[PDB]
Parts: structure tokens; C-alpha cells; sequence
């Protein structure tokens, strides 16, 4: 039956349900799935077969096909010609730093006829073609459906989510990419152009090899005025319509009207399209249009029957490929192009309005299965047009061929590993081009920095921009993107997150639709006439005009009746109907962003007290959130679906009678805190915080330390850290259950006191408890691992051996007694700066060393030594060093609302404050950080963290609760024995005298952050130098030195300290002196031994002068001198 | 003029060559080439284009990136760095080092 | 600034065979009587009176720009509709 | 401060809401709606402090 | 990972509260009568097992480097 | 939000404080208010400095 | 006033174009096409309304009585049926120079009436 006042359980359930059927890396995992099932079938299939002759002649010829199909994928193996091949484990691939792929087998049949009419087909079963970079816990993964279990026997870790590709023992993680929708019209009026409305449809084939073909469709901005003209792909100029019109075949008038005006009686519309109309006046017949846009052409043909070919060519397969691409569908494209004028001149009259570009609606997502899927389609034409080549180098002689050395495995498999290990997402000659930032190294610091960074979308428009449209978060990324969640850099609102329960779709095939739709009552473009178009209602199925129906109503309740029984149409697929202007819209293609939603019939749900009672006994029942979904209860909703549909935020407080607002809801949301992302879903009350407080917090819970993972001590990785005594927060979100944080948690719940003690917190800073570090308090253990492998020339062959000083030329002063003979140090040795950890020397044509050193003031302990071979069958060497972190003052520390701050300075426990009890506060930050912060929120989490820590119970800080408040909490808080508002009457830690004000004191969740500050100091005295130009180096790690900018520069001049800039830039840099001559100021040579100074092209070698320089300054010259310039300095 | 070693330094086993280095390279081979071909063949057909990329060459010395012209590139397709790019705006030489 | 854009409320064309028959019944233009297609162009009396101009100021506006090209013919300040109707002179 | 704002609300949709001379009818709605809203944020500022 | 031998702020001892902890919440016991029938008054120490997350059993379940 | 609702809880204005709490509107109002100024402090930087 | 239309050849299907037969002094609509002639009834070319007082009642349609996310109000019924419940909305058309007008649609189908208050 209805359940009420059991919200607050119920829809957790089922949100424990839908995160329990879906994980966190469904979109992932999916569209990966997705690819290498259909899409790579469809890609390897659609391509043409190639059929090829020999060089026309041989004294005064026949070909072959070569088609192939029917693809075969298997699962990941692993050994060549050394052993019998063996399934690659992923944890196998991370430390021997392979590439986690899998092998993509075809089965070709080349059928060749040559003479006397005999055809023989000879067909050669899974041939391989290279081998596919593999997702992790993918279908075809090795790790699919693995219990816990087996999955800690292959050292893998349970709660890991994947998603991820192991590319040279590398996470690797495909960011996803936002991009306009496609086959959709869009009306723009850009500002300062010769036209002022501008129509544009970018548009796709099922994925075909063609690109997006954009086609504008534009109308001029002011005799006569208000012309409409076309831009064209393949065509240099703009196209008036009726002339495009006419060269599809439209010879009448009358007839291009009845596509573009639906409706006759309406002359304003006429009004502003006569303009157009008398235009065009000159061309009457199909062939005179065709030859007007073969000579606007790119490829202007000679004669006259050669443009009407190419504007042919380009009318039939540039020009609008969705409508369909067969030999009629002049009928269908008309239609469409009418219906894009029609569009143009209903934002002129301002019928309608100018569609926005931020809308998300209008936006797709390119995940790892279409970004794949465009990547390897690229790659298959390059593999099939070497191996047409190497049919023709063998068919002019015409002797025989060999399809198994025709095909070239390497090009698949090395255009895929190359790209995701490197970003940059096209053919690598084109490294430039192609756009990067994609395929991220997975960031491995912690569980919610890893969730993060496989949930994230990506704007791809340029960074550094002045336009702050797009960065702006729009109204339309409600439930489908974190808001508070982004990069605070030059990425704010360009890179953003994925929502909780926000899922992508993947893609169908819309033909199921279709034969759904053509049964009812509709009727296809070629069965009616445009005399009953304008009264029935338009439809579309992934934005080409299907049809026409006469009904919208009970077709949109039929279309959502099926939907939620999944008989015909799958729950990704959304019907958006447009009420007021009549379209009716069907979206099937994938990158739609959805979410699910509550359906509500008249004002009640259909979500009951039976489906909660038999989804709570789940595990046993099995009644999970796929039968939940079939039970019609739910749908995913898009954000076109969500533009025409109302939403209530809670069922029990705006389903009832009252002053009505509404009463006439659709759906509702299953809980508002699913809005927010995975970072700031860690956030305790955040709408009680300022918002940039919680785009800082969720900027830094990628940044605090903890059990990143379980099985760290397998994972030799670098730049990992762990903390010591993760906690799970004493007041959490119901949200954290669900992101496994209170499994893998980075942070300890510490007991802090908002006051002034001493000064040292005073801007933005802390203090700590010396007594509590002692005790184990943030402590944490920093895990960098060195690799290295042996190999490269003829003899110059690199050995792992301990260097002996007679024997090898280069050496430190380091001491290499720490490495064993083998070269190497045994786990378990003290270690420090510039000591030794692999010993590896190359033979000298005695011999030179390459040893690989620890990098400068580390200063740790060896923890593993791992040996084992690379895929070139050398060995390969990885050491992974301890290094414990004691939290020290200067060390980044930051709380759960976006209050960071460094360590100013640790006291004892004596030195501490401390309470009636013995309590001393573990923690003391300077309550000058809340008022201009407001992070009201830190207040009451350092309220319900006490009252937790006394009841018992885990305290709750579900944001929208709406059962919980601080007067709830200060009554609770009241009954343990505490002043309701948590003040307490803490004692000075020198004197002894209470302090006269009252401290406000409680448990409150801190994290402490990657940036350490011995990660950070460093110093330079006449170190090393760079090789170009001898100024200091750049960097910590190459002991380098502080860059004095630009700036700092004009704030010496302003200064006024000549001195100091001449000795910052000269002698504190690169002091130098060069000889020039005093007749011409060109540098001359200088032989300082033998005191002969000559500047040749003068002859004088007597009068020459020696001036002090700066290096760059000299290096400059010399450019300059190899330019041509002459600059001359006289010292007279 | 060929700037000196200092200019353009070589780094040992990464010998490795400067990006000027490779293009001052293919400037002596295309002037040896266009040199014996106009003594010896005289063709004066080969002898234009011959001209044409010479030009080109030396142009894209001091000025890789032109407009309507092909970027110089150095192997894997990465463009070379003139003496204009090295010592253009920030992070030139006057700018970035001075 | 003020164009004429901003005081007249919608512009029609008419082909009067006669300027004597007055295809628009308006006896300003009997009483007031060489092309036969003409213009007729309604003001509003809103922008009229708020920018306080007249039909003459307007008339004499039109012949000293474009001269003796074209006669304007207005309807005087007193009915609720303002006309001025424009021929081309030959 | 809602209850105003409603009415102000009523007073557009009606017709009865007269634009004030150099603003169009858009922006002085919004212009009222600003007005109000603002000065119940300063009210109730202004009782806090108190 | 494991139950810290000590208090962080207070000091005491609650390295040997775990598992009698464990026990008692294996029982009709709730959090807060577990806590005070271990002996922790202190909100400081009360925490140091209530928030504990025990990782050591889940870092077990992966085979030693050795045997 | 009903359509055409230009009501003080539709466009923006938040009737609560931060001890009541921000209704998930408000609160997403209060996001895409501070996303504004968030955006203008890295934006500003490349156009000032120069 | 009223809005000229454009009407089409009966030939050639194509648009006619106003002309003057200067021997009767008449207005006549010409093919350049063809030599198709016809004489026209409303001795209007063009017309252009510069303050486009628009009726936004035209363009309404009655289907959107059904839209979920438009307001409903009883407080003010029908004419025709007097049916008590009405949907209303804005103008929702750009170039709606000073209009927060609300216009009102009947719900009860088939009534589909169309109102302004």
C-alpha cells in the first residue's frame, strides 16, 4: 500500500538497491562492453571489400574480393614462443608493466576468378589482426564476475571498481568527452556576422566512417532583404535554399513551398520567404541548380556534366547522411531541409526561440565505447589500405599473394596502445591535431580520488578562454552533475563530474522502434501530401523526420506504457514530446545523460509498501533494481525527457492537500542528495556551507591520505600513500555507504577546539597535538617505487651488477655497499639521499654505469625488490622504498568542508588546553576561518560528532535530512552531561586558569592532505646547470633554483635596487665575459693562454674589449647573428 | 651563417642532435644536391624546384610556422623549433631568460 | 535619434488606378484632390504625441530629402487615424 | 516579503502594473521583485544584529 | 587497518578493546552499552572504537609474500 | 517549478539561512551563484596580471 | 489592413508577381514563366506592421492543455463550456515587446477554447 512517513528508510532502500544491480563504473563498463560486442562487429563489417586489377595490361585483368567478416574476440593470454600462450592476470600486467589486451580474431574469405569463368573461394578461419587494450572488469575481462574470493587469490582487490585499461603496467582511465548532439537542429544568432540567424544539424550515420558533415542553414541580417542562404559542406559559398531545393528535383514552386510552410493560410510566413523565393527566379531545372553548385564547389569540374556528377555526390552522401544515404531519398532529405528552413524562420518571427548551446540536453557523451569505436575505425581503413597495397605490389607482377603477410597485426594494436597510453586521441602523425587529455593516468591516491576520476566529463573547448558561458554550471546538469564537484584552476566548470545516480546511455538500435511506430496510425513521408502536415504532429527517431501521426495523445502514453514494461523499447530509449510547437521527439543514440525517477500517476507513487517489503529481503528474493525498473516504477529520465516533465523533491511533502501549487506531478526524485557527486557526497551537511567551501572540499577529498586500496603491498606503484588509522566519520552521509567509504576511509576523527591558544593558527593555520603524533595521530607511510630494466646496441648491453671502482669509469662519491652482486639492494635496508638502490652498468667501447640513484633527501627504507621480465624478454627491475610521514608542522591538514590549513606548530599534552576531564583537543584551528568561510556546516558536524561519540550511534548528516537540526541536536547533546551548543570550559595548558571564554570543542572528521612539506623544501647554492644557455636548473628533483620572473624584476625596479637585479640576474645566475671588438661589436675568439686576441674581419688583434655578460644574454646574440642580425656593441 | 656548438648543443645517447642541427643538416644537403645538379644536368626544371625547397628550408630555419605553408617536422611528425620560436615570447630567450 | 521606423505602426502598398478614387475609403483625400501605384504608411498616435512631431514636419522631411520625386499627402491632426499616403511624380 | 512579491506577481499578470518610464515592463517586474527581496534581506539582517 | 594501541587524545589504552568490543556488539549489546561496559566514559576514547574501520582483516585475505 | 514561475523560491532567492539549511533548490541555486564568482577569480587572473 | 498571400500559377505552379496593365489602367498578376495572367481581388502587395500588434491567441494551440508542467487554476472557467479548470501560461515568443499577460487554454478536450484576461 502508500507508504508514509517511511521515506526516509524506503528510498534508501532502493537506492541501496540501485547501487547494489548498478556499480559506480556502469557507464564505463558498459560502453566498453558495448564497443567490442556490436559496435567493433558493425565497423569490421560495414568496411567495403577491396577488389583489384593488375596495371591494365600485360601484352597487346581479373581481380578478386577479399570479404571478410563474422569477428572473434578472445580473452587475454600471454607468453610468445617461450611457452604455451597463458591467460594475462591484470595484477601480472601492472608489475611487469604489459599491456592488459586481448586478441581480435576475423575469419576472411578472398573469392578470385581469372579466367575460363571458375571461381574458387578459399576462406581462412580466425585470423588474427591485432591484439585490443582490454577494460578491467569488462565482459571479456578476466575478472568478470570473480567472487571476493578469487579475487584476493589473484591479489586483485574486492571493492576495486575498474574500468580502467592496464597499458605498459599503467592505470589508464578514458575521461569522457562532452560533444554537441547530433541529426538535431539547432537555431543560433550570433552577434557581429553579415547574417544574423543562423540553422545548423550536424549529422551521423550509425556510426559511419564519415565525420560530422555540419550543414548551416542561415538567413541574412540586412532593397529586398532577409535572403536565406545554406552553407554547404564540400562547397566553397552559400547555396540559396530553393536553388538546393531545385537541384534535388523539385522543378515547381509550389511544391518547395508545401516542404518548408506547412501551413498556406499563414502569409507572414510567405512574407519573409519571397525573399528568397525571387532570388532564385534564373534557375528553373535540376540540371542548371546542379551545374550553379558544382561551380561553388571545392573540386570545380570543367565541363558542365562533370559538376552535375560532383553536386550530385554531394546531395546525395554529404548532405544530411541520417536522413538516409540509398538511391531515392531526394524525397526524405527534402523534407528534412524544408523542415530545417522551417526552423530558421520560426526563430526569425520568434514563434519559437534560439536553442542553448549549454543546455545539456543538446550535449552527448563520448565514453569509452564510442571513443574507441572512432578511434579503431580509423585504424581498421589504415590497416585495410596497407593491405590493398600489399595486394597491388604483389598483383602487378601478378604471381600470387599471401593474405597472413599482407595483414599488418602491428598497426591495430599499436595505434590503440599508443593512444590511451599517451592522450593524444588520433593517428600519432597528427600527434598535434589530435586532441589530448584524454586516456588520463588513473589517479590512485585515494578510493574517492579514484571513483572521481572514473566518473568524470570533459568540455572540450579551449582552456583560458574569457568566455564564461560555458564554465557556468547550467540548470539543466540537475541530478546528472555534481555541482559542487570541479577544478578550481582553469578547468572550473569545463571538467566536472558524474552525478551518483547518473547513468549514460549506451545505444540501440532504433529499427525495433520504428516497425513499432509504422503500425498504428502514422504515416511515412512518401505515403502523404504536406496538405495534412500542419495540423497532425512531427516525429523523430534520433533526430532523422520519421513520419507524421494524427494523434500525439495515447502514442506518448502507448510509447511510455511500453517503456515501462521493456517489451519493445529498452528504458535508455527517451520520448520527449513538444507540446506547444508540435514535435514529438524519440532518442535512441548513445551519450544520452540519465538518472533515474519515481513515477507518479494522479498524486500517488507507484512505489509501495509491498515493492520496499519484498526489495528489502533482498539476497533472498532477489527482487532487485532490474525487476524494480520492470515493475514500471521507475524510469531513466534525460534531460530532454526532464525538460517536458515535473518533478517533486520529497512524495509526503508535496503530494498532499493543501494550497495547491501543482497537483499534477509526473514523477518524483528518489532522494535530492543524489545530486551531488562522489567527492561531495562526503561532505556532512553540505547546504550548510558555502558553496566554493564545498568545490574546495571536493577538490581536496581527492588529495586526503588512506587505504587507497586493499591490496597495496602487491600493487608496486609510485607515489603511493597510506595512512595509519583510517576512520570512518563518526557523522556521515547515507551516501558513503554506497561509495565504500566507510571501508577504505582517509582521515581520522579528531577532537577539535575552534579557538585562539596561542597564535600560531591565526590566518588559516593549526595546531596539533604532539602527544596525540607520538601516539599514532595522521601518521602515514609514503610508498615511491623505482623501476628499471636492463637491455640497447650491439654490445653496448646494460647489466644489473655491483660497479667496482678499477673496473667501471663513472661513479658518485655514494657508497654502492648497500646493492647486492646482483645490483641490487635486498628489502629491509636503511636508505638515504644519493645512495645507490640499482646497480647497472653498460659496457664502454671499461665500462660506464647508468645506476639509478634514490632521489635527493628521501631518506627512506627499502619495503620490496621485484625482479621479473619485460615484454622484450629483458630483465626488469622494480624497488619499492618506505618512507613514514610523522605530521609535522607546515603539513597540509583539511576538514570536510573546504577549511585547509598547514600545521603552525605541535604542543604536547601539557601544553594543550584541556577540559574538565583530561581531554585535550587533538586539534585547535583559529575560529577566524568560519565567519567569512560560513562553513556553518564544520559547526554542526563538530556538534553531532560529540553527540555520536556520547550516544553510541553513528551520527547522520544526510544533506537534506530535514529530520535533523541543531535544535534537535543541541536537546540531544544537553542530556550527555555537555552545554547544548558544545562550548566547554576548556583550562589553559601553561597557567592553569580556565579560560574565560568557553571553547567550542568536538569530534570533527579531518583528512590530511598528499602535500606534505618536506615533499616541498628545497634550497640551491651553485648547483647544477643547464646545458643551452648556463643558467640554474628547474625543479626540486634536479636541485634547481627559484625562477626571478618578470615580475619580481619590476618589483626590484620599483624598489629601486639596481645592485640587487643586476646581482640577481648576473652574477647570482649565469656570470659570463666574452671578448668583442671595438671597431665592429661582434664577439671575436679569444685565446686566453697565449694572451693572442684577434677578431677577424678587421685584422687589427690589437684594440679588442672585454665585456661581462649574461649567458642568455650572449646566446641571444648568437641567435641573432645567425639570423643575419648584427648587433654591434661598442663599448665607445 | 651556422650558428656554433653552443647554439645549438648535442646531448650524448639522449649522440642526439638539436632540432637546428637536423635542419641545418637538410639545408647542406639540398644546396650540395641543387649545387652538382646545376654544374653537372643544368636540367633547369629540376633546378627550380630544387630553389623552391631550398627557400623553404632556410625560411622555416628562422620561421617554422608560416601561413599556407607546411610546418618543418622533425621525426614522429613533431614540429621543429626555429630561431623565431626560440626566441619569440615568454619562455624565450629574451623573455624567459633575460 | 528617431527613425520613422519608430512612430509608424504597419506599412501596405496599394494599385490606386486613380488617385481621385481613393481605393481606401478616406475623404481626407477626396476633399484634399502623377503615378498609380502609390504608399500609405499608419502612424500611432503614442510616439507621435511623445515625440511631438507633425505630418508637415514629416512631409517636408521626405521632399527635402528626396526632392520633388514623390508627393506626400497627409491626413490632418484630427481623425483617430494617421495616414500620409505617397505617390512618384513623372 | 512573499506575499508581496505574489501580489506583485498579480498585479503583472492582470495587466494593472504600469512600467516605469525608461524600462519596459520585463525590467521593471524585475526591478519590483529585486526591490522587495532586498529589502527583506536587509530587514532581516538588521534584526539579526539587533 | 588496526585498532590503535592508544587513545589518540586521552592516552588510554583501547588496543585491547577490540575484540571485546566485537564480541559484546556480538550480542543483544548496542554500541553505547558495548562502549561503557568496556569502560570508556570519554567521548576521546569512545570514538577511538566506534569509528574504528578494522582493514587488517581484509588486508589478510591476500596470500604472504612468502611461505 | 511550474512553468512561468517567477516566484521568489524559482529564480534564485533563499529564504533559509545556513543553520536551517538550504532546500536541494536552494542549495543548487546557491552552487550555480558561487560557481559564478569561482569562475570570475580564474578568469580575471589571465586578463589582470596582463 | 489585413496580410497579402502568396497564391501560385495553375501552369506552372509557380509565383505570380504584381504588374500593371497600363492600356486598362489595371493591377494584374504575372508568371515570368509562362504568360499566364490573372487580375487581382485585393489590390494590396504588401503590407508590413512595424508595431506588430500581434494576436498570440492564433498561434496557441489547444493540445497544450495536456503539458504536466503548466499552471492550473479553477478561479477562471471557460466561456463556452464553462468547464472550472484552465490552464494558463506567458506569452512564450520572443519579440513580445511588454507582455507578462497571461493567456488561458481550456482543459476538459475537444473544448480547446482560448482566451486573455
Amino acid at each position: 500500500e502508500i507508504t508514509p512517513d517511511l521515506w526516509q528508510e524506503a528510498c534508501w532502500i532502493v537506492i541501496s538497491s540501485y547501487f547494489d544491480e548498478k556499480g559506480l563504473v556502469r557507464q564505463q563498463l558498459d560502453s566498453f562492453d558495448e564497443f567490442i560486442q556490436m559496435s567493433v562487429q558493425r565497423i569490421v563489417e560495414d568496411a567495403p571489400p577491396i577488389d583489384l586489377q593488375a596495371e591494365a595490361q600485360h601484352a597487346s585483368p581479373p581481380r578478386y574480393l577479399l570479404k571478410f567478416e563474422q569477428i572473434y574476440l578472445s580473452k587475454p593470454t600471454h607468453w610468445e614462443r617461450d611457452g604455451a600462450p597463458s591467460p594475462m592476470m591484470p595484477n601480472e600486467a601492472r608489475l611487469r608493466n604489459l599491456t592488459y589486451s586481448a586478441p581480435l580474431y576475423v575469419d576472411i574469405t578472398k573469392t578470385v576468378i581469372k579466367e575460363g569463368e571458375e571461381q574458387l573461394q578459399t576462406q581462412h578461419q580466425k585470423t588474427f589482426i591485432g591484439k585490443i587494450p582490454i577494460m578491467l572488469r569488462s565482459t571479456y575481462c578476466l575478472l568478470n564476475g570473480l567472487t571476493d574470493r578469487d579475487l584476493c587469490e589473484l591479489n586483485e582487490c574486492p571493492l576495486d571498481p575498474g574500468g580502467y585499461f592496464i597499458i605498459n603496467g599503467s592505470e589508464k582511465v578514458l575521461i569522457a568527452q562532452e560533444k554537441m548532439a547530433t541529426n538535431t537542429v539547432y537555431v543560433f544568432a550570433k552577434k557581429d556576422s553579415k547574417y544574423a540567424y543562423t540553422g545548423e544539424c550536424r549529422s551521423c550515420l550509425e556510426n559511419s566512417s564519415r565525420p560530422t558533415s555540419t550543414i548551416w542553414v542561415s538567413m541574412l541580417a540586412r532593397a529586398i532583404g532577409q535572403r536565406i542562404v545554406a552553407t554547404l559542406p564540400y562547397i566553397k559559398q552559400e547555396v540559396p535554399i530553393i536553388i538546393v531545393f531545385r537541384a534535388l528535383g523539385f522543378v515547381s514552386d509550389r511544391d518547395i513551398l508545401e516542404h518548408i510552410i506547412y501551413d498556406f493560410e499563414d502569409p507572414e510566413m510567405m512574407e519573409m520567404v519571397k525573399p528568397s523565393l525571387d532570388e532564385a527566379f534564373v534557375i528553373q531545372e535540376q540540371n542548371v541548380a546542379l551545374n550553379f553548385i558544382g561551380s561553388r564547389g571545392a573540386k570545380p569540374g570543367v565541363t558542365k556534366e562533370k559538376r552535375i556528377k560532383y553536386a550530385k555526390e554531394v546531395l546525395q552522401k554529404e548532405m544530411l547522411p541520417h536522413v538516409g544515404v540509398s538511391d531515392f531519398c531526394e524525397t526524405k532529405k527534402a523534407y528534412f531541409l524544408g523542415y530545417m528552413v522551417h526552423r530558421l524562420l520560426l526563430a526569425a518571427l520568434g514563434r519559437r526561440e534560439l536553442d542553448d548551446r549549454d543546455h545539456y540536453g543538446n550535449k552527448r557523451l563520448d565514453l569509452a565505447g564510442p571513443l574507441l569505436a572512432f578511434l579503431f575505425r580509423g585504424m581498421f581503413k589504415n590497416l585495410l589500405k596497407e593491405v590493398r597495397i600489399y595486394a597491388q605490389k604483389f598483383i602487378d607482377r601478378g604471381k600470387d599473394f599471401n593474405l597472413e603477410l599482407a595483414i599488418k597485426t602491428r598497426i591495430i594494436s599499436d595505434g590503440l596502445k599508443y593512444s590511451l597510453a599517451t592522450g593524444n586521441w588520433g593517428d600519432q602523425k597528427k600527434a598535434h591535431q589530435a586532441r589530448a587529455g584524454v586516456s588520463q593516468v588513473l589517479n590512485r591516491l585515494t578510493f574517492a580520488s579514484t571513483l572521481s576520476h572514473l566518473r568524470r566529463l570533459n568540455s572540450p573547448i579551449g582552456r583560458d578562454g574569457k568566455l564564461a558561458k560555458p564554465r557556468q554550471l547550467h540548470n539543466t546538469l540537475w541530478g546528472m552533475v555534481c555541482p559542487a564537484e570541479t577544478p578550481e584552476g582553469h578547468a572550473v566548470g569545463l571538467v566536472k563530474n558524474l552525478a551518483l545516480m547518473a547513468y549514460i546511455s549506451v545505444g540501440s538500435q532504433p529499427s525495433p522502434i520504428l516497425e513499432f511506430l509504422e503500425e498504428w496510425s502514422m504515416e511515412n513521408l512518401e505515403e502523404i501530401s504536406p496538405a495534412a502536415i500542419a495540423d497532425a504532429t512531427k516525429i523523430f527517431v534520433n533526430g532523422c523526420w520519421v513520419g507524421i501521426h494524427k494523434d500525439p495523445e495515447q502514442l506518448m502514453n502507448t510509447l511510455r506504457k511500453l517503456r515501462r514494461q521493456m517489451d519493445i523499447i529498452v528504458s535508455e530509449v527517451s520520448m520527449i514530446r513538444d507540446i506547444r510547437e508540435r514535435e514529438i521527439r524519440i532518442y535512441t543514440d548513445a551519450g544520452r545523460i540519465c538518472r533515474p525517477l519515481l513515477i507518479v500517476e494522479k498524486q500517488k507513487l507507484l512505489l509501495k509498501k509491498r515493492h520496499i517489503d519484498q526489495l528489502k529481503e533482498r539476497e533472498y528474493n532477489n527482487y532487485s533494481w532490474q525487476d524494480l525498473v520492470a515493475s514500471g516504477v521507475v524510469e531513466y529520465i534525460d534531460t530532454l525527457e526532464e525538460e517536458t516533465v515535473m518533478l517533486a523533491m520529497t512524495p509526503d511533502d508535496l503530494q498532499e492537500k493543501e494550497v495547491a501549487y501543482c497537483s499534477t506531478y509526473t514523477h518524483c526524485e528518489i532522494h535530492p542528495s543524489m545530486i551531488l557527486g562522489v567527492c561531495a557526497s562526503i561532505i556532512p551537511f553540505p547546504d550548510h556551507n558555502q558553496s566554493p567551501r564545498n568545490t574546495y572540499q571536493s577538490a581536496m577529498g581527492k588529495q586526503a591520505m588512506g587505504v587507497y586500496i586493499t591490496n597495496f603491498h602487491v600493487r608496486m606503484d609510485t607515489l603511493a600513500h597510506v595512512l595509519y588509522y583510517p576512520q570512518k566519520p563518526l557523522v556521515t552521509t547515507r551516501s558513503m555507504e554506497y561509495l565504500r567509504f566507510r571501508e577504505l576511509p582517509a582521515g581520522i576523527n579528531s577532537i577539535v577546539a575552534i579557538a585562539s591558544y596561542t597564535g600560531y593558527n591565526q590566518e588559516d593555520s593549526v595546531i596539533m597535538n604532539r602527544s596525540a603524533v607520538d601516539r599514532g595521530f595522521f601518521r602515514s607511510v609514503f610508498y615511491r617505487s623505482y623501476k628499471e630494466q636492463e637491455s640497447k646496441g650491439f654490445d653496448q648491453e646494460e647489466v644489473f651488477e655491483k660497479p667496482t671502482r678499477e673496473t667501471c669509469q663513472g661513479m658518485r662519491h655514494a657508497i654502492y655497499d648497500k646493492l647486492d652482486d646482483d645490483g641490487l639492494i635486498a628489502p629491509g635496508v636503511r636508505v638515504s639521499g644519493d645512495d645507490v638502490i640499482i646497480g647497472k652498468t653498460v659496457t664502454l667501447p671499461t665500462k660506464r654505469d647508468c645506476s639509478t640513484f634514490l632521489r635527493t633527501s628521501e631518506t627512506g627504507i627499502v619495503d620490496q625488490v621485484m625482479v621479473t621480465l619485460n615484454q622484450e624478454g629483458y630483465k626488469f627491475c622494480k624497488i619499492r622504498v618506505r618512507s613514514v610521514r610523522i605530521p609535522q608542522i607546515g603539513d597540509k591538514f583539511a576538514s570536510r568542508h573546504g577549511q585547509k590549513g598547514t600545521c603552525g606548530i605541535q604542543y604536547r599534552q601539557e601544553d594543550m588546553p584541556f577540559t574538565c576531564e583530561g581531554i585535550t583537543p587533538d586539534i585547535i584551528i583559529n575560529p577566524h576561518a568560519i565567519p567569512s568561510r560560513m562553513t556553518i556546516g564544520h559547526l554542526i558536524e563538530c556538534l553531532q560528532g560529540k553527540v555520536s561519540a556520547n550516544k553510541g550511534e553513528i551520527g547522520d548528516a544526510t544533506p537534506f535530512n530535514d529530520a535533523v537540526n541543531v535544535q534537535k541536536i543541541s536537546n540531544l547533546l544537553s542530556d550527555y552531561g555537555y552545554h547544548l551548543r558544545g562550548n566547554e570550559v576548556l583550562y589553559n595548558g601553561f597557567t592553569g586558569r580556565k579560560i574565560t571564554s568557553q571553547i567550542f570543542i568536538g569530534p570533527t572528521y579531518y583528512q590530511r592532505l598528499k602535500h606534505m612539506v618536506d615533499d616541498k623544501i628545497h634550497s640551491r647554492a651553485r648547483g647544477p646547470i643547464q646545458i643551452l644557455n648556463r643558467q640554474p636548473m628547474e625543479g626540486r628533483s634536479r636541485d634547481g633554483g627559484l625562477r626571478f620572473g618578470e615580475m619580481e624584476r619590476d618589483c626590484q625596479i620599483a624598489h629601486g635596487a639596481a645592485q640587487f637585479l643586476r646581482e640577481r640576474l648576473f652574477e647570482a645566475s649565469d656570470p659570463y665575459q666574452v671578448h668583442v671588438c671595438n671597431l665592429c661589436g661582434i664577439m671575436a675568439i679569444a685565446n686566453t693562454r697565449t694572451h693572442t686576441y684577434e677578431c677577424r674581419g678587421c685584422r687589427n688583434k690589437t684594440q679588442i674589449s672585454l665585456v661581462r655578460m649574461p649567458y642568455a644574454c650572449k646566446l641571444l646574440f648568437q641567435e641573432l647573428m645567425s639570423m643575419s642580425i648584427a648587433p654591434r656593441m661598442m663599448s665607445v | 651563417p651556422v650558428p656554433p656548438l653552443s647554439v645549438r648543443p648535442a646531448v650524448v645517447m639522449q649522440r642526439n642532435q638539436d632540432d637546428l642541427t637536423h635542419k641545418l643538416a637538410d639545408i647542406v644537403k639540398i644546396n650540395n644536391q641543387l649545387r652538382r645538379n646545376e654544374q653537372n644536368g643544368a636540367a633547369a626544371h629540376v633546378i627550380a624546384e630544387d630553389v623552391k625547397l631550398l627557400q623553404f628550408h632556410v625560411a622555416t630555419m628562422v620561421d617554422n610556422e608560416l601561413p599556407g605553408l607546411p610546418r618543418a617536422m622533425q621525426k614522429s611528425g613533431r614540429p621543429l623549433k626555429s630561431l623565431k620560436q626560440r626566441l619569440k615570447g615568454k619562455e624565450g630567450r629574451v623573455r624567459g631568460n633575460l | 535619434h528617431t527613425t520613422l521606423r519608430k512612430v509608424t505602426a504597419n506599412t501596405a502598398i496599394y494599385y490606386d488606378p486613380n488617385p481621385q478614387s481613393t481605393v481606401v475609403a478616406e475623404d481626407q483625400e477626396w476633399v484634399n484632390v502623377i503615378s498609380p501605384w502609390l504608399l500609405r504608411v499608419e502612424l500611432d498616435r503614442k510616439h507621435m504625441t511623445d515625440r511631438k512631431l507633425t505630418m508637415e514636419q514629416i512631409a517636408e522631411k521626405i521632399n527635402a530629402g528626396f526632392g520633388d520625386d514623390l508627393n506626400c499627402i497627409f491626413n490632418d491632426d484630427n481623425a483617430e487615424k494617421l495616414v500620409l499616403r505617397i505617390r512618384i511624380m513623372n | 516579503a512573499k506575499q508581496d512579491v505574489i501580489e506583485v506577481i498579480e498585479k503583472a499578470h492582470n495587466n494593472e502594473l504600469e512600467p516605469t518610464p525608461g524600462n519596459t515592463l520585463r525590467q521593471t517586474f524585475e526591478n519590483q521583485v529585486n526591490r522587495i527581496l532586498n529589502d527583506a534581506r536587509d530587514k532581516t539582517g538588521s534584526s539579526a544584529q539587533k | 587497518m588496526i585498532i590503535p594501541v592508544r587513545c589518540f587524545t586521552c592516552g588510554k589504552i583501547v588496543g585491547n578493546k577490540w575484540e571485546a568490543y566485537l564480541g559484546l556488539l556480538q550480542a543483544e549489546y548496542t554500541e553505547g552499552d558495548a562502549l561503557d561496559a568496556l569502560g570508556l566514559k570519554r567521548y576521546c576514547c569512545r570514538r577511538m572504537l566506534l569509528a574504528h574501520v578494522d582493514l587488517i582483516e581484509k588486508l589478510l585475505n591476500y596470500a604472504p609474500l612468502e611461505k | 517549478f511550474i512553468k512561468d514561475d517567477y516566484g521568489p523560491e524559482s529564480r534564485g532567492f533563499v529564504e533559509n539561512s545556513y543553520l536551517a539549511g538550504l532546500t536541494p533548490t536552494e542549495f543548487f541555486f546557491h552552487a550555480m551563484g558561487g560557481r559564478e564568482g569561482l569562475i570570475d577569480t580564474a578568469v580575471k587572473t589571465a586578463e589582470t596580471g596582463y | 489592413p489585413g496580410f497579402v498571400g502568396i497564391r501560385f500559377c495553375q501552369e506552372c505552379n509557380n509565383m505570380l508577381y504584381p504588374k500593371e496593365d497600363k492600356e486598362n489602367r489595371i493591377l494584374l498578376y504575372a508568371c515570368r514563366n509562362c504568360d499566364y495572367q490573372q487580375e487581382a481581388d485585393n489590390s494590396c502587395i504588401y503590407v508590413n506592421k512595424i508595431t506588430h500588434e500581434v494576436d498570440e491567441l492564433t498561434q496557441i494551440i489547444a493540445d497544450v492543455s495536456q503539458d504536466p508542467t503548466l499552471p492550473r487554476t479553477e478561479d477562471h472557467p471557460c466561456q463556452k463550456c464553462g468547464h472550472k479548470e484552465a490552464v494558463f501560461f506567458q506569452s512564450h515568443s520572443a519579440r513580445a515587446e511588454d507582455a507578462m499577460r497571461l493567456y488561458y487554454v481550456c482543459t476538459a478536450p475537444h473544448c480547446g477554447h482560448r482566451w486573455t484576461e
